[PDB]
């Protein structure tokens, strides 16, 4: 429950294919959490805190 | 446009779907209530029935081989050589 | 499934007398494949297992806290100040003949979890049923006792094994399969067929 | 019913490779210089120390299910301490008038070399090996 | 979507046959194959249509010429009823009825094989671990479909084509596609080996296990004081006759003293050690002479016996796995964690050895560039190298190595990651980058090309990774997770397209495509 | 009390820091064969410390224990079931009316934790059962 | 083949496993390496040489075909030849 | 919420040792795993069972009707 | 006396620590298997629900009940429940139990086993007593309630096995061991570097002279002697336990000496 | 670059004779076909939509083909020439 | 849902004997009994104490799937001597083992405080 407050969306409507964001960055670091992420879809765009 | 039984061209062999389907198409047949022309040694099901009706090679049946031009070429279950 | 992406189903149960036991007595709630370990590499998961089959022992809130000071060198020192292999291990002997088993046993709590999707939610059969009304072909989901997909990919299949007709059934006299009166001329639906 | 070879060989070497219950052995005859010996033995229910005084023989007796004991008053060539049964798999000739055969026990091998059982030697299954003291 | 169509969880029973599938009696009772009253059949018809569509082996419809539905679960006249030839009795699924058994998604001739129906207790669809692969599914909750036939020349058209065991060498890589894994696996080899010996006792209940035993219990291969069988002879039993197989692995001489290749002569293992090359999905292997020496018959037959025979054995010699797999020697950890360091000098080396500038760009463009392909290089040479150390002090009797000599599962490199090191992780191929100015994380010193920084991770999965290897180790898996999410995007159509595009492509009669 | 502060992203590019409070800190004036094998301190600049790292992870995680032992994406896996698993959801549950729901009859608070539990208020709501494993092979089932 | 197979790569994918085949023919007669064999040269040349003449691919009564066959054919005899040496 | 009767892996009983067990603490200051053996729970597999389990019905109680 | 022999170590109220000799595994374990779950006993296997207001749901209830051990030494004497004709359960095959609680203290009502009423006729034959050996006297709570929190049960022991369902097996965890000393090599230690010293030594060694290397390998030698503790739930003394299971297995070998003739004739 | 070519020894064998090579990095096949000191019959455009409008269909094929072969085979998945074929 | 009920495990039903007996065809002076509602915990007896009957030449049993309680037993003798007469033999040999032990066990019990 807890999980499911502390979620994000990221809405990259368009540009879904890219050696992009869905890449887990060294800015994240310590802001999201580096394991916790959707498989597949709709992948690294959303994270969880 | 029909084949004489000479000039006779494709595989003396039969296709497994040759097989498979007169199989198939017997054993209906027989389950129809159809005549089998072999002694039952006390076989109940119509495939079964059919395999032996297929090694005794007793089955009334003649494949029509279409060819893409149009022509086919007719060979009975008595000739095709059931190896496979 | 565990909590290292250790998912399983169950595959049958058996009871105490069947199930392989331990000389101390005990016998296992639960028996896992050596196989789901290596290739996945989820040691934690193994580890888990000889922290707590000691913290069970000692009454003493195992920590397995990430990045820490505690070792597994140091947890097998734990566990054998208790009598127990100092690496999990233990002899067991089948449950069957009770002939102990030439091998040792990884033998451990693990907390687990049970998560939902149960077989019984799912289990879903059909034979002729409800009927989508436009399309005259089954329905959807188990819910209202519909049927299932047979979609090009399980039809390209098909051809591709030869199966002319067990093709041409489940479409035909499986699903939507029709009569209609064409015209010999207009090669149309139209014909008026009062078949009385 | 008859035997297929004597002799008596002296192990020159005994080899456990990371076999806690077997290892291969190579002995030479106590005759002739060309007899040389290769073969696998359980060390377990026969152990075996470098140099010692070993008798080896064949036959193809004493092909119907096995009976357990019972002849505990029956036929028993058993005269011996080890006694396995096996298969040969091929007749090679190792160069000049030099031919040796190979066997196998279920797992466990052995190689012969010398020249003289020409007609001794048959090439079938059915085949005793013996050993003993 | 079709009607007489079912699907549920599925499992694996070591106890069916190849070609069988054992279906929950829950479905049976539910699926109906019409059959038509026929004095073949009359008897034992009616006698079902009596048991009513509750007892299992009953029906739930009977039909008339008439051309009208006799709903046998209500119809005043249920236990009435004298059948007729030429009327038909839609009844259950028995036991052999051949059913089109499949998991999606499907792309593969092998991903709808016909099976024979086996009913059974508890809700699970149920199949045999070898044939597992061609449907490519694991029993983590894996949902299977199922259709049933309905004709009797279509049930035809699945029993001499689709059929399971006639599947058993793939068209698309001319070689056998279903193999013997896991435990069958894993235990055919501890079985195998010249150090096992089995007892009387024993050898005779495996014996009996083997459904076509002549039932001659076979001369012993020890006999001096206490009988013996070797694991080899036995299993030998499994092993029809007429059957030749000449192998040669490496140091093999028709007396391989490392037990090596495989000699099989008229279905009896004369020499060498069995697992995955001889038994698995190999060209030349058991299955694939087997098939193509006796019949695909004689072959789904094979698997089982073995199965059985082996599963049996290993259920009694047991096997496990755990923590003490992945420990190695004392020293054998100093040494690796030196030849660590070893490592970092060589890269320390060409460190500074760059930052005075006396590095010679190299046909490999760039001086970075040229940097860096030898630093990775170092590393790399060190992680499959520092294993190569673990590997080798793994005694021969530690799980995780048994597993993978068997091949069941795992790779030497499992051992290096578990027990030696894990490795230099990586996005798109150089090294993790500076996304933070100039640096890695910022725990880190502005302008730092040592390795521990650009994400190598020195620590085995057994002491554990440290805050930054862990987070950049993240990185670096994520990474699949992704060109996964897109790969899959396009891969599907370009799979349709090709399909779509040589449909209509059939060898014709005079032998033209 | 100035003794700790709220950096950013943006504001972190700027600063330096140590990852433990002691061991990074000292002087250098023997160790574990067993441990891993953390680095080293070579700076003097330190502008700020974490308070402990495993504050990286998210309610997922921050359960997995020892996720710092295995491959990265098992992890990412399990962050993605404890989400299917059962429980109690909430100790209310026998007055909601909420569609569907799942309790376990008997919970367990698990034998291995993380601290980070301690604010997910785990012990007090499990999802468990410390269940009597064996990794072996027997039935083949 | 050199003119085929360039790279000098001398394994293939063709149908008919004649290493099997033969090791089969070996222990099924229990033959033995130590007697002569019996064979013609005649028997074993000339036999060979009516086997290719049977695996027929194509069937045809005309020459346009049976020379189609002769091509279907060829890359295996090589095998066959190369196998079947006197 | 409520102590299991009996334990899962063996099955001797154990519903009753509960307020003895949570007492031995509270009052006799003790242990934990010191306060099981005392309480005849030997192996992990029953002791398992009280040192885990987590007595919600308590908090439930405290509701209303 | 004759053949299998015993001697008995240690032994009390609820664990009998014995060394059973002279026999052959096969038969010790069979024997294992049976006190396990062939042995009969009773216990509540039914239960009718008049009145509930706690936070446990009825079947969770319905479910704890069932494993509340349940006297049943005078067991041998009251007929399985298929097979008592009456229609349904007669006092000839099955006791009888009530619960009733009512939230009377301001302050939690701990409804315990001791609680239950039996209310059907005992004949006279132990059986059908919540078994008890808390402290206090009150074993097995059951459950708890607040305020008007009321509670009305009808609960029907019945006889049954484990292999039918645990709750009743008298068993609870059986020790068992041989070999302590692997002589017979049944077993591989798995080692690092001496299995010897990284393998724990059991208890049982002493009752048995160690290896004494050099000796070679013992092949002959078979299994005697297995180092056997059978602990209770209480349903049945220890003893019973050991001997009631030394029966039922006897009774089974039994029947199909029994069943043989019963085939002889035709 | 120095790519390691396998051919024909005057002894028979099949040896290693390496030889130099260029590898271009865009493509005008009409025309530096025609410059001297290349082998106007070994030249190769990964680009068979070239390799197709100069050298001709046929070759063109050989080309995709060849192509695509390669594609499938740094996998290091076998698939039986006759599908890529088709 | 699909699970039988739990009594199917020791309670015979409708038309089935504890054994049938079927000769094998496979050997000469040889038996399968098929022992419903019964397992290991008896089979394995059997069979083993069945092993030392001198006059017998062949006892293996066998599960032949978890699902359903009931085993096979094959048994083959001396010529002369009809396997049934070697199971009884088995049987009561067993029985009189188990009276002992049934005895012998009473005995050390009551010698026994505490
Ligand atoms: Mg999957
Ligand atoms: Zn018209
Ligand atoms: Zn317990
Ligand atoms: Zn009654």
């Amino acid at each position: 429950t807890l999980s499911h407050l502390r979620r994000t969306n990221t809405p990259i409507g368009r540009d879904g294919k890219l050696a992009k964001p869905r890449q887990l960055h060294n800015t994240h670091w310590g802001l999201v959490c580096p394991a916790e992420t959707p498989e597949g879809q709709a992948c690294g765009l959303v994270k969880n805190l | 446009k029909a084949i004489p039984k000479d000039q006779r061209a494709t595989t003396p062999y039969m296709t497994k779907y040759e097989r498979a389907r007169i199989l198939g198409t017997r054993a209906l047949q027989i389950s129809m209530n159809a005549p089998v022309f072999v002694d039952l040694e006390g076989e109940t099901d119509p495939l079964r029935i059919a395999m032996k009706e297929l090694a005794e090679k007793k089955i009334p049946l003649v494949i029509r081989r279409y060819l893409p031009d149009g022509s086919f070429e007719d060979w009975s279950v008595e000739e095709l050589i059931v190896d496979l | 499934a565990s909590r290292h992406g250790q998912k399983g189903t169950i595959g049958i149960t058996y009871r105490r007398e069947d199930m392989p036991f331990t000389a101390e007595g005990i016998v296992p709630d639960l028996i896992i494949n050596p196989h789901a370990i290596p290739s996945r590499m989820t040691v934690a998961h193994l580890i888990e297992c000889l922290l707590s089959k000691v913290a069970a022992l000692s009454g003493n809130e195992g920590d397995a806290s990430p990045f820490t000071d505690i070792t597994v060198e140091g947890i097998s020192k734990l566990l054998r100040e208790h009598g127990y292999q100092s690496r999990g291990f233990e002899v067991m002997y089948n449950g069957h003949t009770g002939k102990k088993l030439m091998a040792q046993i990884f033998f451990g709590p693990t907390y687990y979890q049970r998560l939902r999707h149960m077989v019984d939610d799912k289990i879903h059969a059909r034979a002729r049923g409800p009927m989508q009304v436009l399309t005259r072909q089954p329905v959807e989901g188990r819910s209202r006792d519909g049927g299932l997909r047979f979609g090009e990919m399980e039809r390209d299949c098909m051809i591709a094994h030869g199966a002319a007709s067990f093709l041409k059934e489940r479409l035909m006299e499986a699903s939507d399969a029709f009569r209609v009166h064409i015209c010999g001329i207009c090669g149309l639906m139209t014909v008026i067929a009062k078949l009385n | 019913s008859n035997t297929l070879f004597d002799d008596i060989f002296q192990v020159s070497e005994v080899d456990p490779g990371r076999y806690n219950k077997v290892c291969r052995i190579e002995a030479a005859s106590t005759t002739q210089d060309q007899c040389k010996l290769t073969l696998d033995i359980n060390v377990e229910l026969f152990p075996v120390a470098a140099q010692d005084s070993l008798t080896v023989t064949i036959a193809s007796s004493l092909t119907r299910s096995w009976r357990p004991p019972q002849a505990g008053d029956r036929s028993l060539a058993d005269d011996y301490d080890y006694v396995m049964y096996g298969t040969a798999y091929k007749f090679e000739e190792v160069s000049k008038d030099l031919i040796a055969v190979y066997y196998s026990f279920g797992g466990l091998l052995m190689r012969l070399e010398g020249n003289y059982r020409n007609l001794n030697n048959l090439k079938q299954e059915n085949a005793y090996l013996l050993i003993r003291r | 979507r079709v009607d007489f169509s079912a699907r549920t969880v599925i499992s694996g029973d070591p106890n069916l046959e190849l070609d069988q599938v054992g279906v929950p009696k829950s479905i049976a009772k539910t699926l109906t194959y019409p059959e038509v009253v026929t004095p073949y059949n009359i008897d034992r018809l009616t006698q079902l249509v009596r048991n009513g569509p509750n007892e299992h082996p009953g029906a739930k419809y009977v039909i008339r010429d008439s051309g009208d539905r006799i709903d046998l679960r209500y119809s005043k006249r249920a236990g009435d009823i004298q059948l007729q030839y030429g009327w038909k009795v839609e009844r259950h699924i028995m036991d052999n009825d051949p059913v089109l058994f499949n998991r999606q998604p499907s792309l593969h001739k092998m991903s709808m094989m016909a099976h024979r129906v086996k009913v059974i207790p508890y809700s699970t669809f149920r199949l045999n671990l070898s044939v597992t692969s061609p449907y490519n599914a694991d029993f983590d909750g894996d949902e299977m479909n199922l259709h049933v036939p309905q004709s009797e020349e279509t049930r035809a058209e699945l029993s001499q084509l689709c059929a399971v065991p006639l599947q058993i060498v793939s068209p698309q890589s001319n070689k056998p596609c279903m193999g013997i894994v896991q435990d069958t696996l894993c235990g055919i080899r501890k079985l195998t080996l010249r150090d096992t010996f089995i007892e009387l006792d024993q050898v005779l209940n495996m014996l009996y296990w083997v459904p076509d035993w002549d039932g001659v219990i076979p001369t012993p291969a020890i006999i001096k004081p206490k009988p013996l069988w070797s694991g080899k002879q036995i299993l030998s039993v499994a092993i029809p006759n007429g059957i030749h197989l000449q192998r040669f692995d490496e140091g093999t001489t028709l007396l391989s003293p490392k037990d090596n290749g495989m000699l099989i002569i008229d279905g009896q293992i004369i020499f060498g050690v069995v697992e995955k090359k001889t038994v698995g999905s190999s060209n030349g292997g058991l299955i694939h002479v087997v098939t193509r020496e006796k019949g695909p018959q004689v072959c789904a037959k094979l698997f089982g016996n073995i199965q059985k025979v082996v599963n049996f054995w290993l259920l009694h010699n047991g096997f496990s796995t755990g923590i003490g797999d992945t420990i190695a020697d004392g020293p054998t950890m100093r040494e690796i964690t030196e030849t660590i360091a070893e490592a970092k000098k060589k890269v320390l080396d060409v460190t500074k050895e760059a930052q005075a500038n006396l590095l010679t760009a190299k046909h490999g463009m760039t001086l970075r560039e040229s940097f860096e392909d030898n630093v990775v290089r170092f590393l790399n040479e060190a992680r499959d190298k520092a294993g190569r150390l673990a590997e080798v002090n793994l005694k021969d009797l530690n799980n995780v190595k048994q597993m993978v000599m068997a091949g069941s599962k795992g790779s030497f490199i499992n051992i290096a990651q578990m027990s030696a090191c894990v490795g230099q992780q990586s996005v798109e191929g150089k090294r993790i980058a500076f996304g933070f100015v100039d640096r890695t994380l910022p725990h880190f010193s502005k302008d730092d090309y040592s390795p521990e920084s650009k994400g190598f991770v020195e620590n085995s999965y057994l002491r554990g990774l440290t805050p930054q290897e862990f987070f950049f180790h993240a990185m670096g898996g994520r990474e699949g997770l992704i060109d996964t999410a897109v790969k899959t995007a396009e891969t599907g159509y370009i799979q349709r397209r090709l399909v779509k595009a040589l449909e209509d492509i059939m060898v014709h009669y005079d032998n033209t495509t | 009390e100035g003794l700790v502060e709220y950096i950013d992203a943006e504001e972190e590019e700027s600063i330096l820091i140590a990852m433990q409070p002691e061991d990074l800190e000292p002087a250098e004036a023997d160790v574990d064969p067993a441990k891993r094998i953390r680095v080293s301190h070579h700076a003097t600049t330190f502008t700020h410390c974490e308070i402990h790292p495993s504050m990286i992870l998210g309610v997922a995680a921050s359960i997995i224990p020892f996720p710092d032992h295995n491959q990265s994406p098992r992890n990412t896996y399990q962050s993605a079931m404890g989400k299917q698993a059962m429980g109690v959801f909430l100790t209310n549950y026998n007055v909601r009316m909420d569609t569907m729901a799942n309790i376990l009859y008997y919970p367990q608070k698990p034998l291995g934790t993380t601290r980070a539990m301690e604010y997910l208020k785990f012990r007090e709501l499990p999802a468990g059962q410390n269940a009597i494993v064996a990794i072996a092979c027997y039935s083949g089932y | 083949l050199r003119e085929v197979f360039v790279d000098g790569e001398a394994n293939w994918p063709l149908p008919v496993n004649i290493r099997r085949i033969i090791q089969n023919a070996q222990q099924t007669f229990h033959i033995d390496h130590t007697k002569p064999s019996d064979l013609t040269i005649k028997d074993i040349v000339l036999g060979v040489k009516d086997l290719q003449e049977n695996l027929l691919v194509l069937r045809g009564k005309n020459e346009i075909i049976q020379n189609a066959q002769r091509d279907a054919v060829t890359l295996f005899c090589c095998l066959l030849r190369s196998r079947l040496a006197t | 919420m409520i102590v299991p009767v009996r334990c899962f892996s063996c099955g001797k009983v154990v519903g009753d040792k509960w307020e003895s067990y949570l007492n031995l603490l509270q009052e006799d200051e003790l242990d934990e795993g010191t306060a099981l053996s005392r309480l005849g729970l030997k192996r992990y597999c029953c002791r398992r069972m009280i040192l885990t389990h987590v007595d919600l019905i308590e908090k439930f109680l405290r509701y209303n009707p | 006396e004759e053949g299998p022999q015993v001697k008995i170590r240690e032994a009390s109220k609820d664990n009998v620590d014995f060394i059973l000799s002279n026999v052959d595994l096969a038969m010790a374990n069979s024997l294992r298997r049976v006190m396990i779950a062939e042995i009969p006993t009773l216990a509540i296997d039914s239960v009718e629900v008049e009145t509930n207001t706690t936070v446990l749901a009825d079947e969770f209830i319905a479910h704890r009940l069932g494993l509340i051990p349940l006297q049943s030494m005078d067991i041998e004497q009251l007929e399985y429940s298929r097979d008592c004709f009456c229609e349904d359960h007669c006092d000839k095959c099955s006791v009888v139990l009530t619960l009733q609680a009512f939230g009377e203290s301001e302050s939690t009502t701990n409804v315990y086993s001791k609680d239950l009423v039996i209310v059907s006729n005992l004949m006279g034959r132990n059986i059908g007593h919540p078994i008890i050996q808390d402290k206090e006297g009150n074993g097995v709570l059951i459950c708890k309630l607040r305020k008007g929190q009321e509670l009305k049960l009808t609960c029907v022991a019945k006889k049954g096995i484990a292999k039918e369902h645990a709750k009743w097996g008298p068993a609870a965890a059986i020790e068992f061991e041989y070999d302590p000393w692997n002589k017979l090599k049944h077993t591989d230690y798995w080692y690092e570097q001496d299995s010897a010293k990284e393998w724990p030594q059991s208890k049982n060694c002493e009752y048995e002279d160690p290896p004494n290397e050099g000796d070679p390998f013992d092949y002959k030698a078979q299994a005697d002697t297995f180092y056997m503790n059978v602990e209770s739930v209480g349903s049945i003394p220890v003893d019973q336990v050991v001997v009631r299971g030394i029966d039922t297995l006897q009774k089974k070998v039994a029947s199909i000496l029994l069943a043989l003739t019963q085939m002889d004739q035709d | 670059m120095k790519y390691d070519r396998k051919v024909p020894s005057p002894t028979g064998e099949y040896v290693k004779e390496p030889e130099w090579v260029l590898e271009t990095d865009g493509v005008n096949l009409s025309e530096v076909m025609t410059v001297p000191g290349i082998d106007p019959t070994r030249i190769y455009t990964n680009s068979f939509i070239d390799i197709m409008e100069v050298l001709g269909i046929e070759a063109g094929r050989a080309a995709l083909y060849k192509e695509v072969y390669n594609v499938i085979a740094s996998d290091g998945s076998y698939v039986n020439y006759r599908h890529m074929a088709l | 849902m699909n699970a039988p009920d739990r009594f199917e495990l020791f309670l015979l039903g409708e038309g089935e004997s504890k054994l049938k007996i079927d000769p094998d065809t496979k050997a000469p002076n040889a038996v399968v009994i098929t022992f419903e509602k019964e397992d290991h915990t008896l089979g394995n007896l059997i069979r083993a104490e069945l092993l030392n009957d001198r006059k017998v030449l062949f006892a293996a049993y066998k599960v032949e799937h978890p699902f359903f309680a009931r085993f096979k037993l094959r048994i083959q003798t001396t010529e002369g001597y009809d396997p049934k007469d070697a199971l009884k033999n088995a049987c009561n040999s067993i029985i009189n083992k188990l009276g002992a032990l049934k005895t012998n066990f009473e005995t050390e019990w009551n010698l026994q405080t505490l």
